[PDB]
RNA sequence: UCUGAUGGAGGAUCGAGUUGAUACUGACGUGCAAAUCGUUCAUUUCAAUCACGUUUAGGGGCGAAAGACUAAUCGAAAAG
RNA sequence: GAGAACUUUGAAGACUGAAGUGGAGAAGGGUUUCUUGUCAACUGUGAUUGAACAAGAGUUAGCCGCUCCUAAGGGAUAGCUGAAAAGUGUUUAAAGGGGUCCCCGUCUCAAAAGGGAAACAGGUUGAUAUUCCUGUGCCAAUAGUAUUAUGAGUUAGAUGGUAACAUAUAUAUAAAUGAACUCCUUUACAUAGGCUUUACACUCGGGGUGCGUUUUCUUUGCACUUUACCUUUAUAACAAACCUUGGAAUCAAUUUACUUGGAGAAGAGGUUCGUUGAACUCAAUUCAAAAAUUUGUUUUGUAGCAAUAGUAAUUCGUAAUUAUCCGAAGUGGUAAGGACUAUCCUUGAAAAAAGGAGGGAACGGCUUUGUGCUUUGCUACUCUUAAUACUUGUAUGAGCGUACCAACAACCGCAUCAGGUCUCCAAGGUUAACAGCCUCUGGUUAAAUAGAAAAAAGUAGGUAAGGGAAGUCGGCAAAAUAGAUCCGUAACUUCGGGAAAAGGAUUGGCUCUGAGGACAUUAAUGUUAACUCAGAACUGAAACGGACAAGGGGAAUCCGACUGUUUAAUUAAAACAUAGCAUUGUGAAAAGCCACAACUGGUAUUAACACAAUGUGAUUUCUGCCCAGUGCUUUG
RNA sequence: UUAUCCAUUUAUAGGGAUGAAUU
């Protein structure tokens, strides 16, 4: 056979992210003595739209403490923040919508966004539009907390990790139905080359293990092993179960 | 008079797509573009500005919000719990 | 084209100068001729 | 060029050592009048008139030390 | 109808090659392509062009006229009128607020 | 509630151009042409069309998937 | 000319015909360009022609482009792999600049359609022209002293305005100080819809300049009538920005549309940016009244370039002169601008370069004490624009491209091949129209041939009595109305459609008639611009969107929901895709999927409303039983 | 924590009670 579409995806020739109009990487403020030992307030000057993602970004201007001037940061906006307000970052910053705090400072049960799964990644987890995590526990000795991620999984992160208090903006984006192929085309044109899909069962047997035959059927079980090679991992990868769920 | 008895804004879609699908976007069309209320001016005139960016017709100051609503039921509850503390 | 590089123009001039026939006084004592339409010089 | 009628500036510009060209029109208003054009290094300064006496006043007010040429 | 002819060596119509023909003293319709009009400096608060200025391209602004660069209030190229008056009546407001707070702190 | 009274949305309609190629299985088939000509037909606000520049190279690429295209060469190009 | 259907000239008849064999176009070609000469071969016929052959000649730039900047990206450096070849390009940059110690900072290439210093008109050649000439300008650059001037501000810096607003018209509106350090703005940006302005385009009647039938008639059929770069032109209106003030309810200005407002509106007063760049007396003036200068009324101008340059008709050494060159408008064809509204799970690019600002290191001179500082006398002062004269290298202005074709024979198709190959332009008539059809500027009357005859047959068409699919696998092909107005329009349906359903009448002609805007007078009378309706006539060969231009419908069945895509050159589909539905894996740099020989990398400028892997394929209604078999997965 | 590996940055301040702000 020949190299299948999935294997060709990793070469990065035409499958690179279409990122000509992106406004910058969404990163939290880099850790500093001021943020470790108190609040620093920077004002969000304008909420903009990043073409790749659905969640709007915010252009937060902070004032640098080691030099005269200001530094601009691109931060994923929480649902409910507006231009012209001061947002506070640090351990001693008050808890409020949009504020960035160490995880082990806020009480349990609060909703967080722009999570930092390891102290210093300036924002790693919970970043898609409408997503949020919930802090569901703090260790007695501190230095450790438990959060529930939007996937429904519990993760233990150290208390010094930072996060924004609130919910990522542009929530419910998947609610409206994409009426036509045109909206999907325009959506993926600014993201990737993942569309259209084309069934593997409609291909020839050379380009896809599903392809071939006189009746357009898979022919062999579509649950492939986790140890399957690059050209074999094509069906339901290491599926624990199949069919409709029952809750 | 009243040209569309029930279809309303979805008249731009004609007969294409499913009736239930057009009627499911009928749950959302009356509110994506609708004139909702701003909290810095006081006129029920807010309009969709982007996927998440929002603006009314008086303040000229944009606000991060829901995909097609100024506020989301999750985000009003989350804010309320935080405010309560 | 009406816009060209200096080296290209010089080579065109050299080819034009090379396309002339043998002097008659020398013949009294050429096969490398090209027509602009028949054979292209491939530049 | 500039349609200028104020005579104070016109007598002011009489001390510029760069104006050389003087051209006289002869146009029938309905009466024979003229438009007097003088050379200016940045403008084609021609003056439109309304009185033949004023035109004759100006055409001798010209400083005669330099060249004379008329289109017709 | 008469017939037209191109000059500028940019023989594709782009927003730097917009054409207007006008009649010339020779009696034929020659070409006249305009410069691109430039934008104006605007409001940092409510997104409105600043006033007291004109919108010449950087090459011309290098030689522009000064009195049509800034309207008469301090800065000049800062902010529009109804949005500068807000800061104007806010300045001593905030100063007095901090003063009364630091006075009545006890 | 309807009637009457007002506008300018749509991967809306006809339709030249543009992009194609339904049928005559017409002509041609020692052709104008190693794919053309005539009539007919599809398409025209968008998943639209074109140009230049640029990226992806051969058991590889690319493919809205035809074993399609990759310089008249493809169920493994061409040169040695 | 030896020789002429296919060389030239004149006449005629015609065509291209508003989307051109017309001008400019770029790739590509490279002298095919021009003049002169010439015909051995070629120019599939002739040929005296020619893109052939031969000799000469022809391409002139500070302003047009490249050159400069940055994008998709390419190469290279540091490393790191690899035997190297090569693979990736900060993965422990010590990488040039800045100002006066510190701050910033991989290099380089990549756009003749992206950004961008500044040029227009007339004329000129056998061949080049916004390049040559004449004239008029514009932009960038310009080192050290002495003279000037203008204007400012001052013995280190202005003006009014209740406000918005505006603020210097010398040769040019230059003349309202300024470091390090920063913060902005311009550059700089999508699509759709209509409204409006302006130039250009076209057009109308009467004033200035030429041809014509006229058997039968003519205020007869018509034809030729200008103004670049340069000036904030002022204006004014209009679109927006912006203050006072009224302080609205019997809410209000309003837009084609909705917009806006008690954070301020009727209403009133007041003030810029944006346009065409003469429109309103604009520039004055004759004269009057306000007043130690304004307002009105009359003469000049094609508002200033501007006519004199160009252009056009009669006389006229064979070189000249003439005068015209005007009141106005009307349509909306093409462009640009403005203010708006609407759309996106689509938000529609960077630098070079330039400008503004916060702040304030430093600010009047001569000489004079001591060591950049306190001090003694006079206070004249200093800069913004322009230069002038001597020293530095000489103190303006590099290099390259500019001819021609762009296909109709100069490009690619083996060729002088009916093929392929990147913008603008459209008058009338007709029109909805840049459609089609005839013509007007421009171009052509040529196509690897011409006569004559004209049968079969072929091919591209036309017309056919009566029948009307009986033909044929199959109504294949052709015909049938098809524009427009009035009327009328079913089943079914997702209520949106079906629908131009189906189905009718009319449209010919001229004589007619009537109705529907802007300008003025103390309810009425005058100046001046539409194409929409209606009824009475008769009349014409009872026939008429007269040519061109243009849907055949209906009842059902099968498939696919739809728009879209596909086997370049036998299959355009029921195939693919598609939104919808459903499943699976993955919480991360010790993850999922994938690439790589290693190093390392793509997704990823990402983070479960995400990415990856699948199947089914609008909507509606459903999606049953079986885990034994094979797979996948989980515990011990 | 010293080998080793990972993340962040300008490797930019020791632990407890919608305007600016550099010399």
């Amino acid at each position: 056979g020949r190299v299948i579409r999935g294997q060709r995806k990793g070469r990065g020739s035409i499958f690179k992210s279409h990122n000509h109009h992106r406004k910058g990487a969404a990163k939290l403020r880099h850790l500093d003595y001021c943020e470790k030992k108190g609040y620093i307030k920077g004002l969000v000057k304008d909420i903009i739209h990043d073409p790749g993602r659905g969640a709007p970004l915010a252009k937060v201007i902070f004032k640098r403490t080691e030099k005269y001037g200001k530094k601009e940061e691109l931060i994923i906006a929480s649902e409910g923040m507006f231009t012209g307000q001061y947002i506070s970052c640090g351990t001693k910053a008050p808890l409020s919508v949009g504020n960035i705090l160490p995880i082990g400072k806020m009480p349990e049960g609060t909703l967080i966004c722009n999570l930092e799964h390891r102290t210093g990644n300036r924002g790693t987890l919970v970043k898609a539009s409408g997503c949020y995590a919930t802090v569901v526990g703090q260790s007695e000795d501190g230095k450790k907390t438990k959060v529930r991620l939007p996937s429904g999984a519990k993760k233990t992160i150290d208390a010094k990790a930072r996060a924004m208090v609130g919910v990522v903006g542009a929530g419910g984006r998947i609610d409206k139905p994409i009426l036509k192929a045109g909206v999907a085309h325009h959506k993926y044109r600014v993201k990737r080359n993942c569309w259209p899909k084309v069934r593997g069962v409609a291909m020839n047997p050379v380009e896809h293990p599903h392809g071939g035959g006189n009746h357009q059927h898979i022919g062999h079980p579509s649950t492939v092993s986790r140890s399957a090679p690059a050209g074999q991992k094509v069906g339901l990868i290491a599926a624990r179960r199949t069919g409709l769920l029952r809750g | 008079s009243r040209r569309t008895k029930k279809v309303g804004l979805t008249g731009k879609y004609g007969t294409r797509y499913g009736s239930s699908l057009r009627k499911q976007i009928k749950k959302i069309e009356l509110m994506q573009h609708a004139k909702y209320l701003c909290t810095f001016c006081g006129k029920t005139a807010t309009k969709r500005t982007c996927v998440g960016i929002w603006k009314c017709k008086k303040c000229k100051r944009k606000v991060c919000g829901g995909a097609w609503s100024l506020t989301t039921p999750a985000a009003v509850a989350a804010k309320s719990t935080i405010i309560r503390l | 084209g009406s816009i060209k590089r200096f080296r290209l123009k010089q080579r065109l001039g050299k080819c034009r100068r090379q396309n002339r026939p043998v002097p008659h006084w020398y013949r009294l004592k050429n096969t490398k001729r090209r027509h602009w339409r028949r054979t292209k010089l491939g530049l | 060029p500039k349609q200028i009628t104020d005579i104070r500036k016109f007598l002011k510009i009489s001390r510029k050592p760069d104006t050389t060209a003087v051209i006289i029109m002869k146009k029938k208003s309905k009466t024979v009048i003229t438009k007097l054009k003088l050379r200016t290094k940045k403008y084609l300064y021609t003056m439109v008139f309304a009185d033949r006496k004023k035109a004759e006043r100006i055409e001798n007010s010209l400083l005669p030390s330099l060249k004379r040429i008329y289109y017709p | 109808a008469q017939r037209v002819h191109y000059r500028r060596h940019n023989h594709y119509n782009t927003k730097s090659n917009k054409v207007r023909p006008v009649r010339t003293p020779g009696g034929k319709l020659t070409i006249h392509v305009v410069k691109k009009k430039a934008g104006k400096p605007k409001c940092a608060d409510c997104k409105t062009a600043i006033q007291g200025v004109k919108a010449l391209r950087p090459a011309d602004n290098y030689r522009a006229r000064r009195k049509n660069r800034t309207v008469a209030r301090a800065y000049g190229g800062s902010i529009c009128a109804r949005c500068i008056r807000e800061r104007i009546m806010r300045a001593f407001l905030f100063e007095e607020q901090k003063c009364v707070r630091q006075v009545l702190k006890e």
